[PDB]
RNA sequence: GGGUAGGUGGUAAGAACCUCAGAUCCGGAGAUUUCCGAAUGGAGCAAUCCGGUAGUUGGAAACAGCUAUCAUUAAUUGAUGAAUAAAUAGUCAAUUAAAGCAAUACGUGGUGAAGUGAAACAUCUCAGUAGCCACAGGAAAAGAAAACGAAUGUGAUUCCGUGUGUAGUGGCGAGCGAAAGCGGAACAGGCCAAACUUAUCAUUAGAUAGGGGUUGUAGGGCUUGCAAUGUGGACUUGAAAACGAUAGAAGAAGCUGUUGGAAAGCAGCGCGCAAAAGGGUGAUAGCCCCGUAUUUGAAAUUGUUUUCAUACCUAGCGAGAUCCCUGAGUAGCUCGGAAAACGUUAUUUUGAGUGAAUCUGCCCAGACCAUUGGGUAAGCCUAAAUACUAAUUAGUGACCGAUAGCGAAACAGUACCGUGAGGGAAAGGUGAAAAGAACCCAGAGAUGGGAGUGAAAUAGAUUCUGAAACCAUAUGCCUACAACG
RNA sequence: UUGUGGUAGACGAGCGUUGUAUUGGAGUUGAAGUCAAAGCGUGAGCAUUGGUGGAUCCAAUACAAGUGAGAAUGCCGGCAUGAGUAACGCUUGGGAGUGAGAAUCUCCCAAACCGAUUGACUAAGGUUUCCUGGACCAGGGUCGUCCUUCCAGGGUUAGUCUGGACCUAAGCUGAGGCUGAAAAGCGUAGGCGAUGGACAACAGGUUAAUAUUCCUGUACUUACAGUUAGACUGAUGGAGUG
RNA sequence: GUUAAUCUAGCUGUAACCAGUACCGAGAACGAACACACGUAGUCAAGGAGAGGAUCCUAAGGUUAGCGAGUGAACUAUAGC
RNA sequence: AAAUCCAGGUACGGGUGAAGACACCCGUUAGGCGCAACGGGACGGAAAGACCCCGUGAAGCUUUACUGUAGCUUAAUAUUG
């Protein structure tokens, strides 16, 4: 799956409404960048987690 | 209960045969026959005189008790203080 | 428990028995419940094959009987344990949940066409329709205002009518089409996070379990007093009662005559009614029967409601003051898109980027600013009205009546076609009752002709009626030199 | 008095059918439907009598519709015509018997094709078609006493044969795992998967039908204990062979 | 493993499970809508002449090609000339 | 058995005619009914003409026809010092 692991956030499906408005369905994937996390018992894992995400857990300091 | 059992006195209302007194043996419920003996006895050819059934509305109790001995209705509601359900003439009171 | 006197399911007579010490039958509750199948010990060409483990029995032992257990995944608990010393991954064990099916229906959510219309066509419509897929549920979803929107105003959601085919929107073409307001069905609003406080965690807590508190004419916490013992339910356990659902019991009243095969008709004289709804009975029955109206009744299981007690939750008016709290990668802003009636626009959502404030606040009243006015997001929950009926029961029809009506009145999704998905038919009626036509003649026999039963055998098993096309026979008339819709 | 031909097409008045409602009424002394007849109407249509048939039905006024058939290379069923025409899809002669009936069946004797086959053994398939007795609705391109058809009864017998209980190839599935809006896709360990590898039985006889299976005669194998003697065995792994 | 397990050779005794096994295997049982001139893996494969499984005739064995009987015109096919 | 078939008791010449006649007009010829044959005709039968044209019809194919796009490539921005 090409959703996150910590939340579910999913790719969002909408149109290619081109210049003449000619529709054409296209896919939004999310940002996807393997950046680490470490929980509260070691286990130090390596994560799929998306960008917005990575800016909530770098404020609150969950690296 | 049955307004007919085998074995009580029975005569036929209607039908070619009139007041034709008999006794009755056998008795199809589900399909509503009589088997009464001394009736309609029908010349079977086999390649005998067994009889042929008779629908239960033709036929009526025979009082006996009576001098007169007519025919009438049945009453059940006459359950007897030391008795269970029995059957008992409407025009009458004779139990039977 | 009911309930009587027969019964051993239909094509079904006979044979052999059970039964009136109360069988069969009917209703409730139980037990048994081979094999496959989510299929789950391991396989597998579905309905078969091959086992392990622990007991017990037999056996000298392989081995065979007879029992139970043996899938995976997720959560929790315990044990064990790596590269690496500790630790985690992993492995083993124990307990608890589901995995599937179907009511071709209804609900939500994801994804999502084309035919067609535009008299062509791409924007657009068909259409967020069909289909594929996930997920439940007895209903779901939604929901208690950062609202409507123009006012001395309404006061959660949902659903019906109207507003109206309006305001608008649309290659301003085809087309699309609300939100207010109003009349109605139904009506309930509750609870966390955080301030503060408690106990404990090498208390580095920034964590665990309590108290407390729930918001807008702003509220709550913090300091101090008064009044409270009570309604209230979106709700736990018991007891009692009522009304039902699942078998059933009683349940009035008629004879005579004629046609007649049989009268229940027709006719004469009666009769009963909280019953003249219906079905059968040799032809059309209020009184022959079975019921119906009515009156009734349950050991056992189950439903709705009510009452009494029973927990948990829930209650009110004031005084002090720069005290503290009032949901952050959040609301916005930008780039691409969409839901909304709107083809992108206030409002609403978001894949990418950036990113605030804290009651003198924040958002809103179709770009926007000020004034005025309304409401307090960024957390959760919610019965009712609503949609649907394959199912159980009672019943209805100016609905069909065997080329109809469900494809299917019968052993129909059968036979049959196809490798397979899949496609997919036709046909019923003797008579009131077999009294299914013993016997005789012909014939090898089916069968036929007499007989016989019966009202009728031109009702005969080819079985209600029995047209037409069609094929044969026959009285009567015409036709073999004649060109003929 | 003036008119009355007529498709497309406008307008008017009407017949019939099925059922519901109320009102009258006929019916086993024979209802509807069905045929037949030398009737009545301006038309759609409507009576009368008789045979058959064996229980429902007719008229008056409104009402409601699956409401009116000669055509759609219409659908379904039946029936003709073409026609007793083409065809009948590689082969004979007779004796005796049976039987009501024989070219066609049973037996006999020839005759004619096959013979790297029309013969004999089996795999694949098919699924009782096999054997005995009986029958002649239907099927058999004729007939039939007969059929591979129908009916009643019957037959398939393994330590060694084909395959499982052993093995693996292509490949299939696939715990964890990887990837993918969803379903699913990919794939590791394991597991399956013969057309192949490894494994021990020969000859003859018998029944209507079975046969390395049953029987007779002679054999081998793989396990299991108990026993005598000898010996220290030596795998889930390494190697050789296969 | 020795205070004997396990194997080897012999003797006595016990056991050897599950499905298939008929018949057809095609000018009539299979795939061709059929009792249709077509198709379908492998095996055995006699004698004379012959290089031979060719070719002609026969054997072991097996079949009567499930409509006949005539006539011997046109005409058609097939052979012969 | 079959395809066919508006009912049929289904002549020939000249002419006419929706323009080439079994039926019409005017003449001519011909007893009723089969059987074997052969093919001139009945614009014979089988096929809603394949050619041609028409439809604001379909599909396939092409391209420097239009509009878009899977891919390939280039830059800003996040991942990110
Ligand atoms: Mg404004
Ligand atoms: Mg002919
Ligand atoms: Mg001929
Ligand atoms: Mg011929
Ligand atoms: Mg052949
Ligand atoms: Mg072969
Ligand atoms: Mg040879
Ligand atoms: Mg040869
Ligand atoms: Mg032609």
């Amino acid at each position: 799956a090409k959703k996150d692991q910590l939340t579910l956030r999913g790719p969002l499906y909408g149109n290619n409404r081109s210049h003449s408005k000619t529709i054409t369905r296209r896919k939004w994937n999310v940002n996807l960048q393997p950046c680490k996390v470490k929980t509260a018992d070691g286990k130090t894992t390596r994560i799929l987690v998306s960008t917005r995400t990575l800016r909530t857990l770098k404020k609150h300091n969950r690296l | 209960m049955q307004r007919i059992k085998k074995g009580d006195k029975v005569v036929v209302i209607t039908g070619k045969n009139k007041g034709g007194s008999g006794i009755v043996l056998k008795i199809m419920p589900a399909r509503q026959q009589a088997i009464v003996e001394g009736l309609n006895k029908v010349t079977r050819h086999k390649k005998v005189q067994q009889e042929a059934p008779i629908f239960l509305s033709k036929l009526a109790l025979f009082d006996q008790k009576a001098k007169q001995q007519t025919i009438g209705k049945i009453k059940y509601v006459m359950d007897p203080k030391t008795n269970k359900k029995t059957r008992v003439f409407k025009k009458s009171n004779n139990t039977l």
